């Protein structure tokens, strides 16, 4: 298990390996001149809007982390253990891939609410 | 009983995309420099014992007819070998009134037109005097402009370019890699018909070596199969889509251009040099190619076995030479040693196969000027190679036609017929994919942020 | 989306003279051959003419008809001179799947909606 | 109100709209113009990133310090500034007196690193 | 007291100006690509430090302790006279071969705190 | 006015021999040259 | 009316109207095209 | 260098002198033969 | 690794023709000048003929020898004519440290093995 070598394992098992998926997601001219160049760029795209999209969640650099936004029952509806110890994490995004994006709205919003409150929290005193 | 989203970073998840990928080369052909058409000394060096790891419980789709990593390997072969023909001698004062005459050095009844002795003027070091020079031209490669005055076949079209003599026409194998947050899925199930899904699949660090070989019918020097012979097609009962087959073991062909040619420098002009062909030794002789007849013939056992799943067990299968055309699609075309084959395959494909020591010598043409695949317009100019050439090869497949036929025949004719190039990698890239890594998923547990 | 799109529309008589022009538009002109098949009422296609970086003529065209692409305006154009009455038929356009021309239908995998010259 | 129409808005307004701006920071004559772009656009992210990151504030978009506010620099009342005035008229006001917070503002998190290895040290 | 001044001060000398090296880590012709190439370097090589200190725990400290201990075997002399008397550079080539396995070290011991906080956060 | 910033109490081995970035230079001024000459004429027409 | 100086002659002045003015241009020849082998893979384009 | 004439075919009386037809040698595809060639030609882009 | 392979050499009866040879791998061939040196027994290295962008012969020459170099694989010749028999000796190959030749031993920094011509 090297690389996505948990794919078929269940989400716990999964979950409990999750640095070895991390670091490997940044690791005269001629054709292969452009097409290195194009790719050693195009990493560093993608690895760093998945940094800022979690910056601005409550969570930079977490690796596992919790929030104040409740799991809207109609997402999933189904018991806690269920998909924890019986489905891996392929089938699960099929499941709630449709409702990704109106969930990662709703954790910048409950970050910056939580922001000010801990900033009002430190001018009382 | 309160449950909130939980995020987790590092989650396997991938999804099918489309990207770039870069080449990666042994380091074993670094030392002793010289020139590829490939121009692997850019592609970068591949790790040794790559991660290739094994992934359980997990089926994916696969689809070679429109799998991605092909039609962008079609566009890296044009584009590698564009680049190589750019900083050539361009042949556009070669083409002038020649005046041939037939070759009479004890050729061979074979051997009686196809070789003309051509005299033309060439400008010397300087350009206020002319010289006459003499050079040997297939007959492929003139035409008649009248008796006994000639020119090149194509240079009413365009020009052609003369390929270094440096530049190694010879494949590497050239592994296609990913970059980072990108994976490569390669398909390990034995009984894999180029469609649907994989039980046994794997991701590498890169593909296996895989060595570009330009090839029509008889798809040469590839992978081979696992346990059996493999047909696989787009579309069985389609006769308009192409039939790609490919066998467990290979069959030998040895092919030799017997003639022991020699080489000669013509100069065109202040810094430009032309490679003509100078006088033959030796004796005349018809290139041809070798295959066991007892090879070929339990080869085609297996095939027809294999074919009668998709056609049925009583049916008459027959095989039959190239239906006609164009001379790069009726016969056997590929590269040995710097010179260009076409090959008479009717000795092969002839045959009827009932429900219920020798070799084969199949004879060769040569060409020096040639209309390149990659392009309707620019041809370039093969420099004749200096003595005996043969080199021999696995054959690893076929492409097979199939002809159409009314319903209630009972006999099925099968043609060969290579034509798209696509094929030739389409066989070597049916197994791997690429798909784009997609971390951050969202799940729900119980748990709370602090406040 | 690769399209091909006739002209010519033939009717003429006996002796006559035609241009049949075929468009190539969701494909690279350069990349693919283009070829002429023909369609007698009751009859099976049959190649007539075509060309990729040679042209190619069919047995009955006894150098009567002339193929030609322009790759400025992506068209392969056919000369019809000489019509004998035999020549009613469908003619057909199609885009070989190489730079060859074959003289089997199964080498063209994209054909055009069709011109029947009378 | 999709990408800047907090521009106009009052400072205090402003400050409720600030991940808006967050994530569209980082979203062959064309062939390097384009190439040229992306790059740019990296380097100019990474660079506040970091500047943020040697202070004691990465990931948190609103940051509070310890260093104390020269009345020098703006000598008005706090009602007016978040009430009345835009972050707009704010940039230009500060603009003579903003590269000195800067230096100061690494010293605080210089003076925490003059106190941060140490109370775990002695535990 | 500028970039690298403090290279042959002790490293008790060395860690008062950390932040002075840090800031100066990522600040059609054959000249220009020159500079692409090394202006792409310049983000590789610094973004693989800083995802490397982020699986550790630490992301922007710029001091970062952890709780895996130290093996004397590595060094084998006093706390004292390091910090007083060595300098960065002369240490690296003593512990270069005893890196590479700390690393693996320091990337397991934030794994399990991050589980062992979402079990401590379930429990309530 | 460039910050020539002195590295106190370090000591560093040199070799001008072995080094690098004069074969550098080296390719540089060749291929600095050869972009100069591209579009410079050619002279072959003079050969009479 | 858009000027950089109005009281600059040196300065031109670009006009802006609401309404669009139609301009019919036309060439009446019926030109024929003729095409020159020059060489090679080369071709010029001449008129009849 | 160029054989030119006027074109006169009932031209209208505007163009008296616009257009010349101009006659020249010319290289054909094959470098040791010659043709001779016509084209028609504005008067701005000829030059007696 | 920049290493020197040679060939030629062994008997030839006196006004006879011989050709050597000797391939640069490790190193461009374009950037550096060759020579030829040999060494008479019991004498010292001599030169013999070398060529960059220009021919120089020895003195002892007088306009038998020949020397050439092909590119296309990066081969310097010499083809020896009218063989006296006093040009007995060893014959070296060396690759100069820039494009131009000289005609001092220490101009070169690679050298071959050598290779007996009698
Ligand atoms: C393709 O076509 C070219 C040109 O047509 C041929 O090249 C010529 O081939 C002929 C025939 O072999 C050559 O003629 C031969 O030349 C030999 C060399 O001597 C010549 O050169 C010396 C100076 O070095 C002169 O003094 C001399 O006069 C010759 O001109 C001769 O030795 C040959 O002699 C043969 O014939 C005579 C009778 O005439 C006999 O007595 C001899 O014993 C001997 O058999 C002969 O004359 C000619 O030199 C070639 N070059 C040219 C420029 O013409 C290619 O051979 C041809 N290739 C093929 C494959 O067909
Ligand atoms: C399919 O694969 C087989 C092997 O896997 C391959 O056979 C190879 O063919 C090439 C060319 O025909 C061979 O290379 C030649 O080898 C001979 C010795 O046998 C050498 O003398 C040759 O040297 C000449 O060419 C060099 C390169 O231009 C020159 O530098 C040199 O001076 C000589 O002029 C040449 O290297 C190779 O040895 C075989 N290999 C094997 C294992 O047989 C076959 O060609 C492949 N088929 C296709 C269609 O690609
Ligand atoms: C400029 O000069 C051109 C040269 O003649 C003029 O073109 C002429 O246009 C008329 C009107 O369309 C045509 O008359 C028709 O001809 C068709 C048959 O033509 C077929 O064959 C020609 C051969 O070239 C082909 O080009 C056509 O597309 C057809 O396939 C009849 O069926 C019609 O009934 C009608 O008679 C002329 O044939 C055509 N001339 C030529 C030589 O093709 C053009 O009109 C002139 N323009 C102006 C503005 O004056
Ligand atoms: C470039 O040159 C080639 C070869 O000369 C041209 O192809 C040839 O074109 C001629 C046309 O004059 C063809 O001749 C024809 O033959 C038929 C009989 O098949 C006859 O009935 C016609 O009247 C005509 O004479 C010839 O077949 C054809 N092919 C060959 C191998 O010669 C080519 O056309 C030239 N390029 C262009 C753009 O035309
Ligand atoms: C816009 O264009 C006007 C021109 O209409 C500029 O005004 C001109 O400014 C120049 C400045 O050198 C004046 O030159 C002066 O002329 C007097 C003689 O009258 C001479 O004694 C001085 O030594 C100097 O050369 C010029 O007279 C004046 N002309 C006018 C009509 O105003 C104006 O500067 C331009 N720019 C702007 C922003 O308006
Ligand atoms: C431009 O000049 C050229 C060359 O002088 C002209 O070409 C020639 O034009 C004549 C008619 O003007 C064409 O027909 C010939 O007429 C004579 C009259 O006696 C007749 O005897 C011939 O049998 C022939 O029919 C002639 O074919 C043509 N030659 C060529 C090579 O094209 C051209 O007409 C002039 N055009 C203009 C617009 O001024
Ligand atoms: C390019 O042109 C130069 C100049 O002509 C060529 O150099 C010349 O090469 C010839 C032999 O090919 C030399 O001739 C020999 O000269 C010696 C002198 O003692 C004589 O003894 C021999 O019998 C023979 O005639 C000639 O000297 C030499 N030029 C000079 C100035 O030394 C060169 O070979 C040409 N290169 C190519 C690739 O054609
Ligand atoms: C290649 O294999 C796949 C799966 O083994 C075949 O897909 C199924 O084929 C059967 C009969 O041909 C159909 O009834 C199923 O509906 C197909 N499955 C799907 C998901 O479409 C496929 O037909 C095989 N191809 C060939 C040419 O034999
Ligand atoms: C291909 O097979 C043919 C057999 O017909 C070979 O031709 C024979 O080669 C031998 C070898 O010396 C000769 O003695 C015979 O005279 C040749 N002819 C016949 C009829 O046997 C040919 O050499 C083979 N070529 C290759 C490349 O294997
Ligand atoms: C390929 O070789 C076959 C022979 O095996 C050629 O077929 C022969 O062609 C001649 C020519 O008229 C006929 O007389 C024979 O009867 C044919 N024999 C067979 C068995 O077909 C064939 O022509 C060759 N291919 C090409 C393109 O010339
Ligand atoms: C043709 O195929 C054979 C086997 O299918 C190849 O022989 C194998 O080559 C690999 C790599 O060179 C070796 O690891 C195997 O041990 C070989 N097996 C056998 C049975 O020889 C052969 O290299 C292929 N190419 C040629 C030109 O024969
Ligand atoms: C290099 O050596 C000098 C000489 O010993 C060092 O200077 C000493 O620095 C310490 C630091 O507090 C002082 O307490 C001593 O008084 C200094 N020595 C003298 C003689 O004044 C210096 O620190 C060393 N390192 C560097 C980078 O210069
Ligand atoms: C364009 O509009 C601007 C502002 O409406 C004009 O600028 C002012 O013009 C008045 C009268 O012309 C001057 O008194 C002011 O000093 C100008 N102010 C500035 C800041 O330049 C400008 O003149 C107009 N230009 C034109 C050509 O109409
Ligand atoms: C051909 O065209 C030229 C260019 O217009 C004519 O030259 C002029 O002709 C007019 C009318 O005779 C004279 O008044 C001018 O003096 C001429 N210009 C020159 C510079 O001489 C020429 O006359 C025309 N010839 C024919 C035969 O049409
Ligand atoms: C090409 O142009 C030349 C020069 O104009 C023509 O050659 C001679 O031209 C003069 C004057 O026009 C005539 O008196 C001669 O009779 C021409 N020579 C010949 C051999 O005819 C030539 O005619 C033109 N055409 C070609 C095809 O060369
Ligand atoms: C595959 O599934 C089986 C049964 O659910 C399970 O025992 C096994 O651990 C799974 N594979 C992996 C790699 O976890
Ligand atoms: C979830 O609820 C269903 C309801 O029938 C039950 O069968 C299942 O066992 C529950 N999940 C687990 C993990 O027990
Ligand atoms: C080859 O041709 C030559 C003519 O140049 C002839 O003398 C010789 O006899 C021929 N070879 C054989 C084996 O006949
Ligand atoms: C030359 O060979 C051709 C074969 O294409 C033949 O027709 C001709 O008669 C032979 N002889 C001459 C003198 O052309
Ligand atoms: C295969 O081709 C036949 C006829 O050409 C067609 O009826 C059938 O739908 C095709 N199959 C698929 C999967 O497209
Ligand atoms: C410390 O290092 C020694 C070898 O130097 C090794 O035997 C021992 O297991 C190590 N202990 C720890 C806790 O790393
Ligand atoms: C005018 O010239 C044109 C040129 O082709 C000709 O067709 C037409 O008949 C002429 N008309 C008269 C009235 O001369």
């Amino acid at each position: 298990l090297g690389f996505l070598g948990a794919a078929g394992s269940t989400m716990g098992a999964a979950s409990m390996t999750l640095t070895v998926q991390a670091r490997n997601l940044l690791s005269k001219l001629t054709v292969w001149g452009i097409k290195q160049l194009q790719a050693r760029v195009l990493a560093v795209e993608r690895y760093l809007r998945d940094q800022q999209l979690l910056g601005i969640w409550g969570c930079s650099g977490k690796l596992i982390c919790c929030t104040n936004v409740p799991w809207n029952s109609s997402w999933s509806n189904r018991n806690l253990s269920e998909i924890w110890d019986n489905m891996t994490w392929l089938q699960w995004d099929k499941e709630i891939s449709n409702y990704t994006q109106i969930i990662y709205g709703l954790l910048e919003e409950s970050q910056n609410q939580q922001e000010k409150n801990e900033q009002d929290l430190l001018a009382l005193d | 009983e309160n449950l909130w989203v939980t995020v987790y970073y590092g989650v396997p998840v991938w999804k099918d995309a489309e990207t770039t990928l870069f080449c990666a080369s042994d380091a074993k052909a670094y030392e002793t420099e010289k020139h590829n058409v490939w121009a692997t000394h850019a592609c970068v060096p591949t790790d040794p014992n790559p991660q290739e790891i094994h992934l359980e419980n997990v089926t994916e789709e696969f689809n070679m007819w429109k799998n991605n990593m092909v039609e962008q390997m079609h566009t890296d072969i044009i584009s590698l070998w564009d680049q190589s023909l750019k900083p050539c001698v361009k042949l556009t004062p070669l083409c002038v009134t020649l005046q041939c005459t037939n070759v009479t050095n004890n050729i061979t009844d074979d051997m009686r037109g196809e070789l003309k002795n051509c005299s033309f003027n060439m400008t010397t070091e300087l350009r206020d005097k002319k010289q006459k020079v003499y050079s040997l031209f297939y007959r492929l490669d003139v035409v008649q402009i009248n008796n006994k005055e000639y020119r090149l076949i194509n240079c009413n079209t365009s020009a052609c370019t003369q390929a270094c003599p440096k530049v190694s026409f010879e494949p590497i194998p050239i592994h296609y890699c990913a970059p980072a947050g990108f994976a490569i899925l390669k398909c390990k199930d034995k009984k894999f018909n180029g469609t649907g899904p994989c039980p046994s699949v794997s991701t590498v660090q890169c593909t296996h070596g895989i060595k570009p070989v330009v090839s029509t019918q008889l798809l040469l020097n590839g992978s081979l199969a696992e346990e059996e012979v493999m047909i696989r097609s787009e579309n069985i009962t389609n006769n308009a889509k192409n039939i790609l087959v490919q066998f467990n073991t290979p069959v030998q062909i040895n092919c030799t251009r017997p003639n022991n040619n020699t080489r000669k420098s013509i100069r065109i002009g202040p810094g430009q040099a032309f490679y003509a062909t100078g006088d033959i030794i030796g004796d005349i002789r018809q290139a041809h190619c070798n295959v066991s007849k007892a090879t070929w013939n339990e080869t085609l056992g297996k095939v027809v076995k294999q074919l009668r799943k998709h056609f049925g067990n009583n049916t008459i299968i027959r095989f039959a030479n190239s239906s006609g055309g164009d001379l790069e699609v009726t016969t056997h075309s590929f590269n040995c040693g710097g010179e260009f084959f076409y090959c008479n395959t009717s000795g092969l494909f002839n045959s009827t196969w009932i429900s219920n020591n020798d070799s084969i010598t199949l004879p060769c043409r040569i060409k020096q000027i040639i209309n390149m695949w990659q392009r309707i317009g620019q041809c370039m100019y093969a420099p004749p190679i200096q003595g005996v050439i043969r080199c021999v090869s696995n054959i690893t497949g076929l492409i097979l036609t199939r002809d159409g036929g009314s319903t209630n025949s009972t006999t099925e004719t099968f043609r060969p017929g290579g034509g798209d190039m696509r094929d030739n990698w389409r066989s070597e890239l049916y197994k791997y994919k690429v798909v784009k890594i997609e971390p951050l998923g969202v799940a729900p547990t119980r748990c709370k942020r602090r406040v | 989306e690769v399209q091909l799109v006739e002209s010519g529309g033939g009717l003429v008589q006996a002796g006559g003279f035609l241009e049949l022009s075929c468009e190539l538009r969701g494909s690279i002109f350069n990349q693919y051959a283009m070829a002429w098949f023909r369609q007698a009422p009751g009859k099976e296609r049959e190649f007539v003419a075509g060309m990729g970086a040679v042209p190619h003529y069919g047995e009955f065209v006894k150098g009567r008809f002339t193929i030609s692409r322009d790759n400025a305006k992506s068209t392969v154009y056919l000369q019809m001179s000489s019509l004998e009455p035999e020549d009613t038929a469908i003619y057909f356009c199609a885009r070989s799947k190489s730079t060859y021309i074959s003289y089997n239908s199964n080498g063209y995998d994209y054909w055009g909606q069709g011109t029947q010259v009378t």
